[PDB]
RNA sequence: GUAUACGUUAAGUGGAAAAGGAUGUGGAGUUGCUUAGACAACCAGGAUGUUGGCUUAGAAGCAGCCACCAUUUAAAGAGUG
């Protein structure tokens, strides 16, 4: 999930490069690098890493980059939620390892009781 | 001519004023200082500015009044409106600052009388979700 | 409420005949037209204006009065002003060409396209794309424009072939 | 399309009666219908 | 899908369908309905098809009153056998519908929703149909 | 009897069937407007408060949810495509 959290910044760079391409090809197709209008342009002129600029369908490649960016920000939400759930699960499973690695007998009995209470559960 | 609502405190970078002046054929950064000079005393609000175009690449900007929506946010205090106006009455604005807001819109609005203007901004206040009281 | 009642003013200088069995010849500066009509209609001409009158309220007469008045308006419009149907040959290799009275089209076929105009109808090619046909009758210039469009119909993916003035072809997306 | 149930598909469809045959013409060429 | 769970006799005569509707002629439960113009047997499969076609397009609205019930069975002899040698086994259930009879009843929706639902029901039925509504003299 | 009077049909219906579809046509009866000028056509306005609001970068009438108002008025819907 932290790999996807780095892919978030990679797709932000992809959105920058697509917005660079979008007016483009201001510049030549290749990478459409640093295409900006000298005047009467808002030169975002963001720094970009230049893959060769696709392609047969010149707007749908930049639009595909912009879609990858939307998926990336939804990933920024959901993978952080999944990391929180995974640390909660690891804390609970480390506790279960501790409680299995010996104790009581009666304690294990009421642990079973509490688990089955937690959750309703057809009735 | 391309008209647009430019925020006063964020007119420096390549957003809104960038691509509008870029297709006109002028350097944005040489006019961002001129924007920030005349938008200093109304900073923090989004001000519509008319952008006239000339053949000799000379540009003179005619500023306008702040909108009735933004002025009602100043009079009320809340920045973002409600999800459903006239269903969640989030704020109430007294009539004296309503009269002041209507009186600020003299040189651009073609209303003959101030009573017509306060009847207009009563209607704009109803779109805000703000009780006119 | 209908086209058979409005007046049709004619410009200077034209004249119209009122020959028996409804045959109308129209003289003017840019040509001559002659058509045969139906005996059921009585036509009358006033001072510098033409009127057509219905004999009854039947549906055939209600159609024929409007058609007769409309085509008389077409005659008096074409005899003094004429009618032009402009065409554009859109493409990197498209050309209308002229060799005397013959009209040659450099459409992308393997054989050169040649079309024979009839008498009284002229075609002028001023530029790369735009071409103008000239005539005094709407029917003849419409048939000529249809015959020009018939050799290459415009295909919907890209603007190619013969095209009129403003008229949208349905854009389709290829792969 | 040739069908005995010639109907206007959209609002731009126009019902006509060329040659004694009920037809629908439209700006969209997919809505062209004839019967008989 | 509608059928009686018990009958007095499993094999009956096919009957006759002369005359108008004996009852169920006027709409008196819903606001709108279908009035029959011709007489034929209506199979419970057709009733089910018309009911689903109305109910699907009326996903929000009132309930449907089914005024007809397939109480009369029909017998179907097996295929490829000789004529006679006893009456065949009963196959299905039909409702004897006369002209003028109300078939399905709708209330609690708009006018055009009811008209389109009755048209979709009528396109499944084997009879000529018409749209009727309640009359209040009265 | 190329008979008389009044209408209807335009397909060879007459002189072979249906569900269903259809601006065919002749009639009957309501209803909005109409020479203060009617339905269409041609010349002009087709607006500023206003990019009406949450939302998505962006919903500037025309993604979505929406009380859906006020002026200059001879007229304009915070908008049908």
């Amino acid at each position: 999930l932290e790999k996807t959290l780095e892919y978030s910044e990679n797709a932000k760079e992809f959105q920058l490069y697509g917005e660079l391409l979008t007016a483009n090809l201001y510049m030549l197709k290749k990478g459409d690098k640093q295409a900006e209008v000298i005047n009467y342009y808002d030169e975002e002129s963001p720094t970009i890493t230049i893959p060769l600029n696709p392609n047969k369908t010149p707007s749908e490649n930049a639009q595909a980059y912009f879609t990858k960016y939307q998926k990336a920000k939804n990933s920024v939400a959901v993978v952080e939620e999944q990391i929180r759930l995974a640390q909660e699960e690891i804390e609970y499973f480390d506790q279960l390892i501790q409680q299995l690695s010996s104790a009581s007998p009666r304690d294990i009995s009421e642990i079973r009781e509490e688990l089955v209470e937690g959750k309703y559960l057809r009735p | 001519v391309v008209k647009l609502q430019i925020p006063a405190g964020k007119a420096n970078p390549a957003p809104p004023v960038g691509p509008a002046l870029g297709q006109a054929g002028v350097n944005i950064m040489g006019f961002c200082k001129e924007f920030n000079a005349r938008t200093a005393d109304q900073a923090g609000l989004i001000i519509p500015v008319e952008i006239s175009v000339y053949e000799d690449r000379s540009f003179t900007f005619i500023t306008k009044t702040p909108p009735a929506a933004v002025l009602l946010k100043k009079a009320a205090g809340i920045e973002s409106g409600s999800g459903e106006p006239n269903r969640n009455k989030v704020a109430t604005v007294k009539r004296d600052k309503v009269r002041e807001i209507a009186e600020t819109k003299m040189p651009d609005l073609n209303a003959a009388d101030v009573e017509a203007a306060m009847r207009m901004v009563e209607g704009t206040a109803r779109s805000m979700g703000i009780v006119i009281e | 409420s209908r086209v058979g009642k409005k007046l049709l003013e004619i410009p200077s200088d034209v004249t119209v005949t009122l020959n028996d069995n409804n045959t109308v010849a129209v003289k003017g500066p840019k040509g001559e037209l002659t058509r045969t009509f139906h005996p059921d209609m009585e036509i009358k001409v006033e001072d510098n204006v033409l009127t057509v009158a219905r004999p009854s309220d039947q549906k055939e007469h209600r159609a024929l009065h409007g058609t007769t008045r409309s085509l008389l308006g077409n005659m008096v419009e074409g005899v003094s002003k004429g009618f032009e149907r402009g065409l554009e040959l859109v493409g990197v290799g498209y050309r209308a060409s002229k060799s005397g009275n013959k009209l040659v089209l450099n459409v992308g076929y393997s054989h050169p396209v040649e079309i024979v105009p009839e008498e009284g109808i002229e075609i002028e090619v001023p530029s790369q794309t735009k071409v103008v046909v000239k005539g005094t009758d709407k029917e003849r210039v419409g048939a000529i424009a249809a015959n020009i469009r018939a050799v290459r119909s415009p295909e919907p993916y890209k603007g190619k072939g013969i095209r009129y003035e403003g008229e949208v072809v349905r854009r389709k997306e290829g792969k | 399309k040739v069908r005995p149930s010639v109907k206007p598909i959209c609002e731009k469809c126009k019902v006509i009666r060329r040659k004694g045959k009920v037809m629908v013409i439209c700006e969209n060429p997919k809505h062209k219908q004839k019967q008989g | 899908m509608l059928l009686p769970k018990r009958v007095k006799y499993r094999r009956e005569h096919r009957g006759k369908m002369r005359g108008r509707a004996k009852g169920g002629t006027e709409v008196h439960f819903g606001e709108f309905g279908i009035q029959a113009l011709e007489a034929s047997w209506i199979t419970n499969r057709q009733i089910e098809a018309a009911r689903i076609a109305m109910t699907r397009y009326m996903k929000r609205g009132g309930k449907v009153w089914i005024k007809i019930f397939p109480s009369k069975p029909y017998t179907a002899k097996p295929l490829e056998v000789r004529m006679g040698s006893g009456k065949g086994a009963p196959e299905g259930w039909v409702a004897v519908v006369k002209p003028g009879k109300v078939l399905f009843e709708i209330s609690g929706v708009s006018e055009e929703v009811a008209r389109e639902a009755l048209r979709l029901a009528s396109h499944k039925l084997p009879i000529k149909t018409k749209f009727v509504k309640r009359e209040e003299i009265g």
